[PDB]
């Protein structure tokens, strides 16, 4: 590789010549130029990482370069930010004239200048750089050498144990492992059972609980070819050899160890066992997603962070939220490793003590967290891998966490019913018992009796319909109730009322509440009842299948946020297929923190969440959600009974209620076997038959019959005009008798209109002038019937047609007879901030005068006619 | 029988109503409407738009100035009452259909966010020319379909206007059928010849105007019986149908010998451009088209700056406000003078006023642009410009100071490598290694002995050929490059 | 062009090559391959496709497991 | 291009006894206000909260519905 | 050519056996594919070689093939086509064509696995021409792939290297899948090769080399199970949906 060094001395002979190198990164590449910049006796290597800039970060790599500056340098250009690439080709012009008008600074080509560039090529991709071949044109192409023996040679200049792992942990394949094993064999001959055993234990540590793979087995096989008494609150016999390995890594080396795995199964007890077994350590919860990057160390005088003390003295650290953290800040932290325990400083600016017994430690998020993704690969070669031993084929490991409670009886009741559940179809049941102890440790509302078991069967038994929806799961809940005792929307008699306080059993902590069942069918009615039953409670329904923060958060101003920090609850619907971009924002806002962030905003004095599922595709972050429930869907007689409570003041007609009620529901069964389709949520409800009921008590239809004269609007004309539409008549004549009648009668007056059943008034003193003169159609009188039906019963309408035959024509006809004004609004790009919210006007003067003018007009019309 | 379509248009405007106009690319769709305003008398008062998405989406309807109101253009078009033309509306933003639905709404209506609502006065008329999502636009508009025919009008359209033809009617159709046929396979080889801008018979009408100057290079006569001029105006007659392009040269085999006869062929390569620019300015406005990069173009910038008049350029990528008053715009003076103008790196920040400037220098009347300030028609001595290697082999080695009999295979090395540079390098590092960067890097290679000690160039080229094709070898092909280092010997 | 032909080599006492993919050749120049595998550079006999137990156009069927032993 | 998460604002002026949000300027309907919508089925699919709620009606093309008088009162 | 009935039977069999894998990989792809502007022109090689008459890789091969076909059927943000080869070429399904189980049964119907050569370079040229055809009749920026399916039956690789160069010049990828015997101890890593040394008179210096050393491709995977190419192509499409 010193061949490349001499070729680079040959490259520096000509200045104002933009250079560029490509090849493996951190494979000796930058170390060569850093070794050189002192050998050449010129100024020191400056370097600035560019994957995002602001041009006062850049403005200054160039501001440095002036006045006998060293020259500009780039570490990575493959993922360079696209915001700043045009004034960088300005620099590729050697005849540049650089007048920046931000600070009005004029600059010409400097004598000591060299556009050093560094980049990694694509891998298995078909062309990946953010660099153009035209931008490549004025760049001196180079390739970086790579020797295999180098891993033998660093340990040759001084013995170590990461000199093994200096490039070996990158294996994470088989041929790579074998060749690096050959390097380790040549290492084994070089100044052994000591570090052979140590590297064997390290190999066994990289896949302790990462996976059950036998990569460690083949590793130790090819190695055979190459061939404690801590004290804490918890012993954790699983972690005994684990802590032996950790102590040896802390002891033989400064080798920083990096935890990744399942929390609450070794991640937490080990930090306590350590701090009890030894001191000197700043054991602290240090998180960094939104925290300032200097205050993590402390700055302005000069403040002091937590990490500044661990840098000052320590044998251990505990940083969190680290896979969800900024890579640039963490590569600035690259010197607290084997390099001297010291980093960048400005203004304390003194060198800090270093001890090779110091072992910087942190941990990554649990496997269910979305932030455990975005792992930095730079931090998975310079560290030591270790995974939390997960509990499988053990039921005594939960027993220690159940015994810690004041009442030791959970150790008796939890495992037996846990086993009966596992018999009926385990570490996830351990997570549920972990939630159950927290449910019960929260429980002191009663006298604290032996009711914990009565409680914990809901979360485990009743929640089984998710993983396996089956007609026998009720009997499984019954058998779990038998083992339980062995271990020991409307106010309405149906179980829909049991469902009500069944939900309140979950209102213990209640970050989310997930739900399953055909949604809106009793579900939304239940929460509407909840809003009625308790005062001072707002809610707001909110669909989400294709959406954005701007339809949810605004530029600040939005209904979810106007509702948040103001109420206590928001409804939600249709989270079957959400964005998975907003879902990050959802899991970010209100875990128990309140304050949101991606831009940030403070929330949660009190606020709750509701949800649903439409039975797929769903993430584990959806399964992550702390609370899960299955609802009790309705039952045919339950609907009859709420109806028979509401309506029977005149002619209950319960037998006919049953017939129409079975019609709209049996039509759903007929639909799901391909009864044609015009839309996606093409289903039925109670609301249809309730509207049938509402018109059936029309005050005075001007008729003594309305029985089978509502199947024109709710079964018939919803469905497309097609021969299959006759088959709905076949179905509803197979359940009900037949009747046919007069098809049309329209004739109007000056006072009253009359359309086939229904009459309506028309206002004198005004109508709306409608040019493009209209007349009624002999056809489609059936539709203006239903329109007047709607605006007499006050129901919004939607119409669907092939862009002919008159959709706006219908309303515009009738609103010439009787109408007030109509204000058409064509929706072609608008959004929630436009549907209601007008924009903003700078002056807003004569715009406003239109209001008073128009008002005077519309009142003077009526007064002059009067 | 175009006049059939013209009478059709007269019928549709008989009741003042909108209309859609559709056809294949370049049937002279603008031709019919540019003809119409002569009859009905709105050319000095029309409102027309190439398309606005990168120079405008709301300024047409206007906006305040902080401390006065400024009424937009289309608002004035409606309110004062006059024609309005939209060009290639299918390309428009859907924001711009949301307003045009209101113009196809009753009252023929427009409504700003000023509290007002603006009604069409009696002289309004909307017209579209097209080459989706607003069906009421497709529903109310009357389609009319243009098609300029083959094989009979292509002689006729000239035969009553520039009646000079005794070898062109066999040749015009032969050029058109084959240029339209090769247009299918040139896009099959879309690497750099790419999506060629489509041919119009208006370009054959430019070639009518090009046959005027060959008779200015001759004299008025029923038949020039000259072979070379019939053969020079074979290649050039075929060339105006083309422009700058990717230059693979498949058509160069067909182009010169295209009727029955022909043969292929400071400034040596620039000579061709230096003469083609003369041909194009000699056939002045309404046309100019260049896609060749401004880097190689600046020799022509210096050329025309010292021929008889001067010129300048203005960057269009940045926001320019010198187009008009703010103090008057400095661009108002070059139009007022006979000084010419180029536009560097067109990005359409403002090109509305410029498309009016395109067709000024012509016999009918056409105003450039108004201000509110120095309105002006045009200048009769003016020509705008627009901006976005085998004889230089000697010129490239001519870079060297000399003083020594150099082997001319220094550049033979360049092409000998460049042949391989898109053939065989074992999938170099992941990607196309190069087939256009290597000659610029070859002249760069000569620049390395500059900024370098006094030492011979014979020792240098064999050290420097290694340095040139260094990563090009990739340590998978390092012996064929060893031969590249031998040719210097 | 002549097709590439893949042959395996297993001695009469169950030797072994895995197989190898040369170009097209006849049944004569293979003793060299056998003896360099032996590392003895010996005449040998042959048999294969027992079809009818062949020992170039004899070698025309495709895989081949060549039998062989010193004569 | 209405993007159904717009019309969720209209869940508070719907079959439910409604009230719309908009500091305190909160509005409810007028006692003659009603609401209407249109669509084409090639886009269609408005919302489950506005198809099993509200009312939907199909309208076939005209000249397959019509009668000869309805044809004759039009220029046809 | 086989009978359509047995081909459709075995087609449905492989369709059933791969059902869990196609479902889980397809929903994994659905999770990522959403953020159109650009798209894919995918095609597959279907050998008819004597290598398919040996080692029973036809089982794993046909399983993976019906798997990827059923998977790509459901995404539909681009094109999908089918072509087979012995040493000849034969399309079975274009990009604008719509796929059916009958089409897969027909594609399996056409094989006999009786060859002595493989015109993989002719296959490269034909696939290149048809991707050029696709890019011509599709507007205008969209990437293409051919996936090569055989154990390696070649008379040259030096033509194939510059073919790969010319193909990479077209924004096209060529992904060899190193097909290896599942019932055999034989492996590509054990596959040796003869090297005739005529500068040293040939026969007296026949070096023993590997098929891998002269292997002209850059992107390839040895496989002993059906999952590998699926998960790798999952990585590929994840890289795209990261980019696009």
């Amino acid at each position: 590789v010193e061949k490349n060094m001499m070729n680079l001395v040959r490259a520096t002979s000509g200045k104002r010549f933009p250079v560029l190198i490509q090849g493996p990164t951190s494979s000796g590449k930058t170390s060569m130029i850093k070794y050189l910049a002192d050998i050449t006796g010129h100024k020191f290597v400056r370097i600035n990482n560019h994957e995002h800039t602001d041009l006062q970060e850049y403005l200054g790599v160039l501001v440095e370069a002036l006045r006998k500056g060293y020259w500009i340098v780039l570490d990575e250009l493959n993922l360079a930010p696209t915001d700043v690439l045009e004034a960088l080709n300005r620099l590729l012009d050697d005849n540049r004239e650089l007048f920046i008008p931000e600070t009005q600074e004029v600059v010409h080509p400097h004598p000591d200048f060299l556009l050093f560039a560094t980049q990694n090529p694509p891998g298995i991709y078909g062309g990946r750089k953010i660099l153009s071949r035209a931008f490549r044109n004025r760049f001196l192409e180079l390739h970086f050498d790579d020797i295999p023996q180098d891993e033998l040679e660093i340990i040759l200049r001084e013995r170590c144990q990461i000199a093994p792992s200096y490039a070996k942990k990158i294996v994470e394949r088989l041929f790579e492992q074998k060749n690096s094993f050959a390097t380790l064999r040549d290492l084994f001959r070089w100044a052994v059972g000591y570090e052979q055993l140590a590297a064997s234990g390290y190999m066994l540590l990289a896949e302790r609980c990462r996976t059950p793979q036998e990569k460690v087995t083949v590793k130790k096989t090819l190695e055979k070819v190459m061939k404690l008494e801590a004290i804490g609150s918890v012993t954790w016999t699983k972690g005994m050899r684990r802590l032996s390995v950790l102590v040896s890594s802390c002891l033989k080396n400064k080798e920083p160890v990096l935890l990744v795995g399942e929390t609450g199964c070794g991640k937490t007890t080990i930090c306590q066992l350590l701090a009890q077994f030894m001191g000197r350590e700043l054991i602290t919860l240090n998180a960094h997603q939104n925290t300032e990057t200097g205050d993590i160390l402390g700055a302005q005088e000069w403040s002091d962070g937590p990490l500044i003390q661990a840098m000052r003295t320590g044998n251990f650290f505990l940083l969190d939220e680290i896979s969800l953290a900024d890579d640039s800040v963490l590569e600035r932290l690259n010197s607290v490793l084997e390099p001297e325990r010291s980093l960048l400083l400005a203004e304390s600016d003194s060198l800090v003590t270093a001890s090779e017994n110091f072992q910087f430690f942190a941990t990554m998020n649990p496997g269910g967290d979305y932030g455990k993704k975005e792992l930095s690969p730079a931090l998975r070669n310079r560290f030591t891998e270790i995974w939390v031993p997960s509990m499988e084929d053990f039921n005594d490991v939960n027993m220690i966490v159940s015994s810690r409670l004041l009442e030791d009886l959970k150790d008796l009741a939890n495992p037996i019913v846990k086993f009966s559940e596992w018999f009926g179809k385990n570490a996830t049941s351990g997570v549920i018992s972990l939630r159950d102890i927290l449910a019960w440790v929260e429980f002191i509302n009663k006298v604290f009796p032996k009711i914990q078991n009565k409680s914990t069967a809901l979360i485990q038994g009743a929640s089984m319909v998710f993983i396996d929806a089956l007609g026998t799961n009720n009997t499984a809940y019954l058998a779990e109730n038998e083992n339980d005792l062995k271990s020991l929307f409307n106010l309405t008699a149906p179980t829909t009322a049991s469902n009500l306080v069944r939900v309140v059993r979950a209102m213990q902590v209640h970050k989310p509440i997930l739900l399953e069942g055909s949604p809106g069918v009793g579900k939304t009615s239940l929460i509407t009842a909840l809003a009625n039953i308790t005062g001072n409670k707002l809610t707001r329904i909110n669909l989400s299948e294709q959406t954005d923060l701007v339809d949810l958060f605004g530029a600040h101003d939005a209904p979810f946020l106007r509702a948040m920090k103001k109420g206590e609850w928001v409804l939600l619907d249709e989270m079957n297929l959400a964005s998975q971009s907003v879902l990050e924002g959802l899991n970010a806002c209100l875990d128990h923190r309140g304050e949101a962030y991606i831009i940030s905003f403070s929330c949660h004095p009190n606020f709750l969440v509701f949800a649903a599922q439409n039975p797929k595709g769903l993430p584990k972050s959806f399964v992550n959600r702390f609370s899960v429930v299955f609802i009790d869907m309705l039952t045919s007689d339950d609907l009859l009974l709420i109806a028979k409570h509401l309506y029977p003041s005149i002619e209950p007609d319960i037998i006919a209620k049953m017939i129409k009620l079975m019609s709209t529901l049996e039509d759903q069964v007929c639909k799901r076997k391909l009864w044609g389709n015009s839309g996606s949520p093409w289903e039925f409800n109670l609301r249809d038959t309730l509207r049938w009921l509402k018109l059936l008590n029309q005050y005075s239809i001007c008729e003594d019959v309305d029985v089978f004269d509502f199947v024109d609007i709710i079964v018939k004309q919803r469905f497309r005009t097609i021969s299959d539409k006759n088959k709905a008549q076949l179905l509803i004549e197979d359940i009900f008798g037949k009747f046919s009648t007069k098809e049309n009668f329209f004739k109007l007056t000056e006072d009253y209109v009359q359309i086939n059943n229904e009459v309506a008034l028309r206002n004198p003193h005004y109508r709306y002038p409608i040019t493009q003169n209209l007349f009624p159609l002999e056809c489609n009188v059936a539709v203006y019937e239903s329109v007047l039906k709607a605006i007499n019963n006050n129901w919004p309408l939607v119409l669907v047609g092939p862009s002919n035959s008159g959709k706006t024509e219908t309303i515009r006809f009738l609103a010439s007879i009787l109408g007030p004004r109509v204000d058409v609004f064509s929706m072609n790009s608008d959004i929630d901030s436009m549907d209601i919210l007008g924009g903003y006007e700078q002056v807003d003067l004569t715009r406003q005068i239109s209001y008073i003018t128009e008002e005077l007009t519309n009142i003077v019309r009526e007064i002059i006619s009067m | 029988k175009t006049v059939s379509s013209l009478r059709q248009l007269g019928r549709k405007i008989q009741n003042s109503t909108p209309i859609m106009l559709i056809g294949k690319a370049g049937s002279g769709k603008t031709f019919l409407i540019n003809e119409l305003s002569k009859y009905m008398g709105c050319h000095d008062s029309i409102v027309k738009i190439h398309l606005g998405e990168q120079t405008d989406a709301k300024l047409l309807i206007g906006t305040y100035t902080s401390f006065e109101w400024r009424a937009g253009v289309l608002a004035t078009a409606v309110k004062e009452g006059r024609w309005v033309l939209i060009e290639d509306i299918d390309k428009a933003p859907t924001d711009v259909l949301s307003i045009l639905l209101s113009l196809l709404e009753k009252r023929e209506l427009t409504i700003p966010s000023r509290g007002e609502t603006v009604k069409a006065a009696n002289g309004f008329q909307l017209i579209s020319t097209v080459r989706n999502l607003n069906m009421i636009g497709m529903r109310i508009w009357n389609v009319i379909e243009l098609e300029e025919p083959s094989e009979e009008d292509l002689t006729h359209i000239l035969a009553q206007k520039f009646p000079i033809l005794t070898n062109l009617i066999p040749k015009l159709i032969d050029s058109y059928k084959n240029v339209k046929s090769i247009y299918m396979n040139t896009k099959f080889i879309s690497l750099n010849k790419g999506a060629h801008t489509r041919v119009v018979s208006v370009r054959d009408l430019i070639k009518l105007c090009e046959r005027l100057d060959i008779l200015f290079k001759n004299n008025g006569i029923n038949k020039p019986d000259q072979l070379i001029q019939s053969s020079v105006y074979d290649s050039i007659f075929s060339e105006a149908a083309d422009c700058f392009a990717g230059a693979i040269g498949e058509f160069k085999a067909l182009e010169p010998i295209i009727q029955a006869i022909g043969e292929s062929l400071f400034t040596n390569h620039s000579l061709r451009l230096m003469e083609q620019i003369s041909v194009c300015i000699q056939m002045t406005e309404p046309v100019l088209l260049v896609g060749e990069t401004g880097t190689g173009k600046t020799t022509v910038v210096q050329q025309l700056a010292k021929m008889l008049a001067k010129k300048l350029t203005v960057i269009n990528v940045s926001q320019q406000t010198e187009t008009g008053d703010l103090v008057e715009g400095s661009l108002v003076k070059t139009i007022r003078a006979g000084e010419w103008l180029l536009l560097d790196e067109v990005n359409l920040a403002t090109a509305d006023t410029l498309e009016s400037i395109s067709d000024l220098l012509t016999e009918p009347d056409s105003r450039s642009i108004l201000l509110s300030a120095e309105p002006i028609k045009a200048h009769p001595d003016f020509r705008i410009f627009a901006c976005m290697d085998i004889t230089d082999l000697l010129s490239i080695i001519d870079k060297y100071i000399g003083k020594y009999s150099v082997s001319d295979e220094w550049v033979g090395n360049d092409i000998a490598e460049l042949y391989l540079e898109a053939k065989k390098l074992s999938d170099n590092n992941t990607i196309v290694d190069g087939s256009n960067q290597k000659p610029h890097f070859s002249i760069r290679t000569l620049t390395r002995t500059l900024l370098y000690v006094t030492d011979i160039i014979h020792i240098y080229g064999l050290r420097r050929s290694l340095y040139d094709g260094f990563c090009m070898s990739f340590l998978t092909l390092l012996d064929q490059k060893s031969e590249a280092i031998l040719k210097p010997v | 062009d002549l097709p590439n032909v893949s042959i395996k080599f297993q001695a009469l006492d169950t030797g072994d090559n895995a197989l190898r993919v040369p170009g097209a050749i006849s049944e004569k120049q293979l003793e060299e391959l056998l003896n360099q595998l032996n590392g003895t550079s010996v005449p040998y006999t042959f048999s294969c496709t027992i079809k009818a137990s062949d020992p170039y156009s004899s070698l025309i069927k495709p895989q081949i497991t060549l039998l062989y032993t010193p004569r | 291009l209405c993007s159904p998460s717009v019309l969720d604002r209209l869940n508070s002026l719907l079959e439910i006894d409604g009230s719309l949000l908009i500091q305190p300027r909160v509005l409810k309907p007028h006692p003659n206000f009603r609401l209407f919508l249109t669509m084409d089925p090639k886009y269609g699919e408005l919302s489950r909260a506005m198809r099993n709620r509200g009312v939907e009606i199909y309208i076939d093309e005209l000249h397959s519905r019509s009668t000869a008088f309805d044809r004759l009162t039009l220029g046809f | 050519e086989r009978s359509l009935e047995e081909s459709r039977e075995l087609w449905h069999k492989s369709e059933i056996s791969t059902a869990d894998l196609v479902s889980r990989l397809g929903e994994q792809l659905r999770l990522i594919l959403e953020p159109s502007k650009r798209q894919y022109q995918i095609m597959i090689a279907l050998d008819d070689s004597k290598s398919m008459s040996e080692s029973k890789c036809v089982k794993l091969a046909f399983d993976s093939l019906c798997l990827v076909s059923k998977t790509l059927t459901q995404l539909e943000a681009g094109g999908l086509s089918i072509v087979k080869f012995g040493e000849n070429i034969k399309e079975v399904h274009s990009f604008d064509q719509q796929f059916s189980n009958e089409s897969g049964a027909r594609a399996f119907q056409w094989f006999g696995f009786q060859e002595t050569k493989t015109d993989v370079k002719k296959l490269v040229a034909e696939s290149t021409k048809i991707f050029e055809r696709a890019r011509a009749m599709v507007h205008n920026d969209q990437w293409q792939l051919e996936i090569v399916i055989s154990d390696g039956i070649c008379e040259d690789h030096e033509t194939i290297q510059k073919l790969v160069r010319r193909a990479r010049e077209n924004k096209i990828m060529l992904v060899f899948v190193i097909i290896d015997g599942i019932t055999s101890n034989e492996s590509i890593l054990d596959m040796s090769q003869v090297n005739y040394i005529p500068d040293q008179y040939g026969n007296p210096q026949l070096k023993i080399t590997k098929y891998l050393d002269t292997f002209p491709f850059e992107f390839y995977v040895v496989v002993h199970d059906i999952s590998e190419l699926p998960e790798m192509l999952s990585l590929i499409l994840r890289q795209y949906f990261t980019d696009l």
